[PDB]
């Protein structure tokens, strides 16, 4: 079904250029299925590659390979994790002999668990562990074919991620302890994503969520299929506008801190809460001061009430809800009652918080999510 | 009723995550589009992914090992 398919100098280029002019650190994925006889990768392609990048001036990291697990489905050929290992050191010394020999090397991006994708990884770390920087591995919520809405706003189907990353570390910690764990390829749902539910409001509870969890426990980096593309998980349309998960996925880089905290419901399934430290990049905010994040999937109203000692504190609101009519199957956002849309194609909207009555307890609707500063909050964690 | 009481822990960083934890993919079967060179062109699709400055761009995807590179290639 999948065959082989040539690509250019003037595609690097194109890609390069994107990421270097957008300001993001491209990672690109080596073809890893081409063998020598013995079985053993074949690095000479992959060679041209480095040698013409490194020719041009091209600050590249790199990846052999994505889902080893299914390259029997795919193309007919068993590779085991050792030799993926083998594979990888190779590729490792020949980063160290070209121009950038600092090149990060991150792999081997295998499915989630539920694939029965464990061996392969704790052989692949066994064997090839020492020369990556990240390990990689994949996850999707559902099959895009048949997720349903329901899914999307299922407690249920959110908490199955919580175990999905509790065994990729239980495969990582027994092999390589303390090496950076990257979900390296995830979404809401496989298949190039759930046709009119991937791509609206109702795709955020899954995004938000994976996000929260990810940060609380102890994934470094989530890296979303996609930005953009054909596939309905795409934060950017087809005419190149920002979906709700776009909209989402700015407004946590504006908000939310590098460093993970924890917040916890005292009555825990359809409120699902997250706490950072804020981003003091925002002028508006300094040290010490806390972002929450919160999801309500309850079908009413909750007022979510700050402990001791942050309970009279200034609270700004970022509230996102759907434009109608099409609810939480729309593709259009407000954020505090105002649509998110680009002032024009060369700007981005400001971000309006929304002030708080200090000692007011906060107002989630059901079936949305929102941040919260809380400013002054004077947390010494967070300095 | 529908007030809930949150606890928080405050005392330490429980994790760091990289200033690009929220990084993004574009999949591998995008290179086997005709209007790619369009596309990335975009000035748009550009003004978005700055927003999103600093992250990781991820290429790959199945077809990552389905892509043979041709420097003859145009
Ligand atoms: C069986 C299964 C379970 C699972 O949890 O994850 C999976 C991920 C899979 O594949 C992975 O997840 C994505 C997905 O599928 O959405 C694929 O997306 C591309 O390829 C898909 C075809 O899948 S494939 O069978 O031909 O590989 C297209 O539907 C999709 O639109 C396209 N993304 S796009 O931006 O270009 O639109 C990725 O390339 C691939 O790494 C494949 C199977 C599974
Ligand atoms: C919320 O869900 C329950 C289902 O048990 C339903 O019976 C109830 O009337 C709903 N409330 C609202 C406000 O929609």
């Amino acid at each position: 079904k999948f065959k082989n398919s040539t690509y250019s100098r003037s595609s690097v280029d194109v890609l390069y250029t994107f990421a270097n002019c957008s300001g993001l650190d491209l990672i690109f994925g080596l073809n890893a299925l081409l063998r020598t006889a013995d079985l053993q990768w074949n690095s000479s392609n992959a060679q041209l590659l480095l040698d013409y990048c490194s020719s041009k001036g091209y600050n590249i990291s790199w990846e052999l390979g994505n889902e080893p697990n299914s390259f029997l489905k795919k193309a007919d050929i068993f590779i085991n994790g050792s030799q993926l290992g083998e594979d990888f050191i190779q590729l490792h010394k020949l980063l160290r002999k070209s121009t950038f020999k600092n090149a990060k090397l991150y792999g081997p991006d295998v499915g989630q668990p539920r694939r029965k994708t464990a061996k392969m990884l704790k052989s692949f770390l066994k064997a090839g562990g020492e020369v990556i920087d990240s390990v990689t591995w994949h996850h999707y919520y559902l099959n895009g074919r048949t997720a349903t809405r329901e899914d999307f706003l299922n407690p249920d189907v959110l908490d199955i991620f919580i175990s999905s990353v509790q065994k990729v570390f239980q495969v990582v910690e027994s092999t390589r302890p303390g090496k950076k764990v990257w979900l390296g390829e995830t979404s809401s749902a496989y298949g190039g994503g759930a046709p009119l539910l991937s791509d609206t409001f109702a795709a955020g509870f899954m995004w938000l969520d994976k996000l929260g969890l990810s940060a609380r426990m102890g994934i470094e980096v989530v890296m979303r299929q996609v930005f953009f593309g054909a596939g309905n998980y795409h934060l950017v349309d087809e005419n190149f506008d920002p979906l709700p998960d776009y909209w989402l996925s700015l407004l946590f880089k504006k908000l939310v801190g590098t460093k993970v905290l924890m917040a916890s419901v005292q009555g825990r399934r359809k409120l699902r809460v997250y706490l950072h430290c804020t981003n003091t990049d925002n002028p508006r905010y300094k040290e010490g001061d806390l972002t929450l994040y919160a999801i309500n999937l309850h079908n009413v109203t909750k007022y979510l009430r700050l402990p001791y000692p942050f309970s009279n504190k200034q609270v700004d609101k970022y509230l996102l809800r759907p434009l109608g009519p099409h609810g939480l199957l729309s593709k259009s956002v407000q954020l505090n009652g105002l649509t998110l849309k680009m002032v024009d194609d060369q700007t981005l909207p400001p971000l309006m918080e929304k002030p708080l009555r200090p000692g007011s307890s906060l107002g989630l609707p059901a079936f949305s999510y929102s941040f919260f500063v809380i400013r002054n909050a004077k947390v010494a964690a967070c300095i | 009723q529908d007030v809930v009481d949150l606890d928080f822990f405050t005392q330490e960083p429980l994790h760091l995550v990289s200033p690009s934890f929220l990084s993004v993919t574009i999949d591998a079967n995008l290179a086997t589009d005709p209007r790619f060179l369009i596309l990335l062109g975009s000035p748009k699709l550009r003004t978005l992914a700055r927003g999103l400055s600093p992250a990781y761009l991820r290429f790959g995807g199945t077809k990552t090992d389905f892509l043979i590179f041709d420097p003859k290639k145009e």
